[PDB]
């Protein structure tokens, strides 16, 4: 029962070796392995379309039967490396093949990863949520039998079972040096939260990483991994075995349609100056007033541009706004607008996400008693937006943890013997009612809620809205409210209300969402004129600081710079403008001065 | 929804009813994805304290 | 117990009114084969005429208030509030696409000794 | 008078058939009345929407596509009965300038005392202060 | 009916691109305009009989994987029973006697 020859494997290995034999051709893969040898790694990367071009049949054979074809491929790779250099091949017991390129049907998402893809290559794109600790997995254990003076081996691979006795019950001692071990980490991927329906459920897919692939991933990373989707031994559980991992850019881009780009460019070139004000009016038209707040919310969505210095600095471009006001004010309604409006947002309560909370947390599995580093709500909002309601009700641990992300944009955790430093750069829109309602304009904003004044320093902007009993103002709001009440769709007969379905001038939210996404790609830079202008404005504000919100400081200066940068995005200007700084200056003056 | 002793809700239920009255929806967050269940239901609460 | 395996599976969330086509089975469960979802909504002329008649009554408010809970004792415009909750407001759609709750929610604080449990029932 | 099932059938029929809107004349009547309550005060924008929904519920009884000023008057009558009920309930609950004032007094007296736990709470309670107000002040100082 | 859907789909789309040439199974989902039978109007008579009923879902499970086609090996003898179909439904498995 000993297999002698596999002609299919023989030919398939030769076909790869011919493909790897890149000397008659441009040398791209021959150079890659040469660079790989210089790199001293043992995992070549491969574009599938090259294989398709050189042999469509072989590439189809590979994708339809990932396992055996890769084994032939790794055979060819090791042989090819040994051809170029035997001793370097002898350094490593094996080599590995990383796939890359286009996959028509096999490029899917965890939502769309069907069971049909079992045993096929698949390029799953998604977001990391959970990561396990790095552990050394034993694959091949060498044992020695002094009684027989005999060496025995065993391979586990996909296959209590750890042998310790000879068949004659001689003791066996494990040659730890000769035995083969490899670091091995497990992570979980989910669909990108922006592009996922609320009706459906999560589709979490488990990924296995080995060797160099182990720590090329962290929780809250947007990645695509190519691997072999497989079942597990026993109704069965299914996991993906990674063949190559890459962290795609989290910014991505607004592809959409060129029609959207043309409409955006047409609208932008229509009135570039009024686009900021027009968007603000159409940002939250269901709520009358708070127009400066709407301007700031727009600034938050567009945000600034991060500056990183020679000293490893990461001077943030994000903007953080806090809103305080008595209950029964549209604060909650504002957040619903932002969630519907923002390109990449995520809501959360004062409690935070269940268990994990705002930032990440370490959770044992409790199914096998296994530690897992779970990303929190804040981490998933990286390079996005987070909306926090009942921000006053934040827990004390979270009240401390918010400091790091607000300052550095990165959360760290060394607890439970588990070491991680995750990215959480996220412009945050927080809101909190005053305690006992009934805000008083005599105490600090902190004293009405309690924030320690570190958070208030951290927040770029703070806006206070009060339930003033002005009959004129209340008439304006109430008349607006009743106008929304009286409003009926053009197609309707004033009769029945909308059906109870199971599913869930003024510009559209979607088009606005498209435009801000396009604007977010824009990278407005500074102008010497505006830089001079704002510097005078800041020093003027320092002069205004003589009068006795927080005093103006260098925090406020950088807040203005991001605000002008955000307005620079709003008009799509490739540089900031005096209009941008001027709009920011009046906005800040409105915030600190009523 | 007739609720006798609405004061005696569960703490998680107390969290959930907030969004429920505020949005007629129950949101359950599993990591990033947060599924939503529609509850456009009137409520007749009763209590003593 | 319903059992959906292929693309039929994952098409629904709990709480939706639906109609399933399947196979009655026992291990007691269903081998479902087709699903229809009540994505919107879900009357004899006599009933219509009666409700047209009843609404036209001038004291339809008062009769509805009195008629609902004569069994219970100690009710004065609480019956009216219970009615208006049952009728409920309009689930308005805002011009920009947002929605407001069409419901009305009432709280009955006070004496647990009073037979409001019967009223809830 | 009307049957239990017949009431249910009417309730479903009107709901599925009629979502009333607000007539402009009824709306402005409520608007001016809403300002009067604000000036008299309490009334909030949430209460304004709640009154609007109640008026729609009232007009839905009569199946009117629009809610009349009389329908608004009916809702305001019921709401004002709830508002008077709300005033005495706020008196019962203590949830408000006077509530703000006594909480400040509680804070000042506690700072005077210090800056058992049961005895402190009982003595504060015996000083004509609610336990919930005491507990709220305790939580705030811990947060602060 | 599924096999009929399989063949007619194949011949209709006979010239598939390379790699796509492999034919995939088809779920012939069904529907009808017939009146749903009340859930209470259900007895053992309609077991293994097509039924259509209304309802409202109370709970849902996660999207899991269940085995349709399986193969097993005799641990000692190496005897392999290949491509064993597992009946659709909420069943377990069936092990050979030897
Ligand atoms: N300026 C306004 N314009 C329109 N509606 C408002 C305004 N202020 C408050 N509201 C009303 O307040 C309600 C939402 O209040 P919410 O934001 O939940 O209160 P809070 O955020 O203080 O808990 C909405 O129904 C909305 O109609
Ligand atoms: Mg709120």
């Amino acid at each position: 029962t000993v297999v002698l020859d596999d002609v299919e494997l023989r030919e398939a290995q030769r076909d790869y070796l011919d493909f790897l034999d890149d000397e008659e051709d441009q040398g791209i893969y021959q150079s890659k392995v040469r660079e790989l040898i210089s790199d001293n790694q043992y995992r070549l990367i491969v574009n599938v379309n090259d294989l398709r071009r050189k042999n469509e049949k072989r590439a189809n054979r590979l994708l339809n039967n990932a396992f055996e074809e890769l084994v032939a491929f790794q055979r060819a790779l090791k042989d090819f490396v040994a051809s170029i250099d035997a001793t370097y091949a002898k350094q490593y017991e094996e080599f590995y093949v990383g796939l890359e390129g286009s996959f028509g049907s096999k490029h899917v998402s965890p939502r769309t990863l069907t069971s049909c893809f079992l045993s096929c290559v698949v390029c799953v794109e998604g977001i990391v949520t959970k990561c396990s600790l790095v552990r050394p997995k034993v694959v091949r254990s060498v044992h020695y039998c002094p009684a027989t003076k005999k060496t025995i081996e065993r391979r586990y691979s996909d296959l209590s079972v750890y042998p310790t006795k000879d068949e004659e019950n001689n003791p066996l001692e494990t040659e730890y040096g000769l035995s083969v071990y490899k670091d091995h980490q497990t992570i979980t991927i989910q669909e990108m939260p922006e592009k996922a329906p609320a009706g459906q459920l999560p589709r979490s897919v488990d990924v296995i990483l080995d060797d160099d692939l182990v720590d090329k991933a962290k929780p809250g990373d947007r990645v695509q991994v190519v691997g072999t989707y497989r079942c597990l031994p026993g109704t069965f559980r299914t996991v993906l075995i990674a063949c190559n991992v890459k962290q795609m850019s989290k910014d991505a881009q607004p592809s959409f349609s060129a029609e959207d780009i043309a409409k955006i460019k047409k609208f932008s070139k229509t009135r570039s100056k009024d686009i900021f004000d027009q968007l603000a009016k159409s940002l939250a038209p269901s709520i009358h007033g708070h127009d400066y707040v709407k301007k700031a919310i727009l600034c938050l969505l567009l945000g600034g541009v991060e500056r990183d210095l020679e000293n490893g600095s990461h001077i943030r471009g994000d903007i953080n706004i806090l809103l305080i006001g008595d209950p029964s004010v549209a604060k909650s309604q504002l957040l619903r607008y932002v969630l519907c409006t923002a390109p990449r947002a995520i809501p959360t309560t004062g409690r935070g996400s269940s268990g994990v909370g705002l930032t990440a947390a370490v959770t044992t599995d409790q199914e096998t008693g296994e530690r897992r580093l779970e990303a929190g709500a804040m981490v998933l909002a990286d390079r996005g937006v987070v909306c926090i309601d009942e921000f006053d009700k934040m827990s004390d641990m979270d009240r401390t943890a918010i400091h790091e992300v607000m300052e550095q944009g990165r959360v760290t955790i060394a607890k439970a013997g588990i070491h991680a430093r995750l990215n959480a750069r996220c412009s945050v829109l927080a809101a909190a009612n005053p305690v006992y309602g009934r805000y008083d304009q005599y105490k600090t904003p902190m004293e009405n809620i309690g924030l320690q004044d570190s958070l208030l320093s951290r927040f770029d902007l703070l806006f206070i809205m009060l339930d003033q009993m002005d009959p004129e103002q209340d008439r304006e709001i109430s008349d607006h409210v009743l106008r929304m009440h009286r409003y009926r769709a053009p197609g309707e007969q004033d009769g029945d209300a909308m059906p109870l379905g199971s599913a869930v001038k003024m510009v559209s939210a979607a088009f606005m969402k498209k435009y801000i996404h396009v604007a977010k790609i824009i990278k407005p830079v500074l102008t010497q004129e505006s830089a001079t202008y704002i510097a005078e404005e800041y020093s003027r504000l320092r002069s205004q600081d003589s009068m006795s919100t927080s005093p103006v400081t260098a925090r406020t200066l950088e807040t203005l710079i991001r605000l002008a940068t955000a307005h620079a995005k709003a008009r799509m200007s490739k540089t900031v403008d005096l209009q941008d700084a001027e709009e920011a200056v009046e906005l800040v003056q409105y915030a600190y001065f009523k | 929804v007739c609720i006798d002793e609405f004061d005696k809700m569960r703490e998680d239920d107390r969290v959930a009813i907030h969004e429920a009255m505020e949005q007629q929806t129950i949101s359950i967050a599993k990591a990033g994805i947060t599924t939503t269940l529609n509850s456009r239901c009137s409520v007749l609460a009763a209590a003593n304290s | 117990q319903l059992y959906c395996d292929r693309y039929l599976c994952d098409k629904v969330v709990p709480g939706n009114r639906v109609t399933i086509m399947g196979i009655y089975s026992i291990k007691s469960y269903i081998r479902v084969l087709g699903i229809q979802v009540d994505t919107d909504g879900s009357v004899s002329p006599q009933e219509e005429e009666e409700f047209r008649r009843l609404a036209a009554l001038p004291n339809v408010y008062e009769v509805i208030s009195k008629s609902i809970a004569p069994s219970i004792f100690g009710g004065t415009d609480m019956k009216k509030a219970i009615a208006c909750l049952l009728f409920g407001g309009s689930r308005k759609r805002l011009p920009d696409g947002l929605t407001r709750r069409g419901d009305i929610n009432l709280l009955m604080l006070g004496d647990p000794g009073t037979a409001k449990s019967q009223l809830l029932k | 008078e009307i049957d239990l099932a017949k009431l249910k059938k009417f309730i479903a029929y009107c709901r599925v058939k009629c979502g009333p809107r607000l007539s402009a004349e009824a709306a402005e009547k409520l608007k001016n009345r809403y300002i009067i309550m604000r000036s008299g005060a309490p009334i909030t924008v949430r209460q304004l929407e709640a009154i609007v929904r109640i008026a729609e519920a009232l007009s839905k009884m009569k199946l009117q596509p629009f809610a009349t000023e009389a329908d608004v008057e009916e809702a305001l009558r019921l709401f004002q009965v709830s508002t008077l009920d709300a005033a005495l309930s706020g008196t019962l609950s203590g949830v408000s300038q006077e509530d703000q004032e006594m909480l400040s007094r509680i804070e000042k007296q506690l700072k005077r005392r210090f800056a058992s736990e049961h005895s402190i709470i009982k003595d504060f309670t015996k000083q004509k202060y609610p336990e919930h107000a005491i507990h709220k002040v305790l939580q705030l100082m811990l947060r602060r | 009916l599924e096999e009929a859907a399989k063949e007619v789909a194949d011949e209709v789309t006979r010239p598939r691109p390379s790699g796509e040439e492999v034919l995939q199974d088809i779920q012939v989902m069904l529907k009808s305009d017939a009146s749903p039978s009340s859930i209470r109007s259900l007895k053992s008579d309609m077991m293994s009989h097509l039924v259509k009923i209304p309802g409202i879902i109370i709970a849902a499970s996660a999207v899991r994987a269940k085995a349709t086609r399986i193969s097993i090996q005799c641990r000692s003898c190496r005897n392999t029973l290949t491509n064993i179909a597992m009946r659709p439904g909420l069943e377990g498995y069936a092990l050979p006697r030897k």
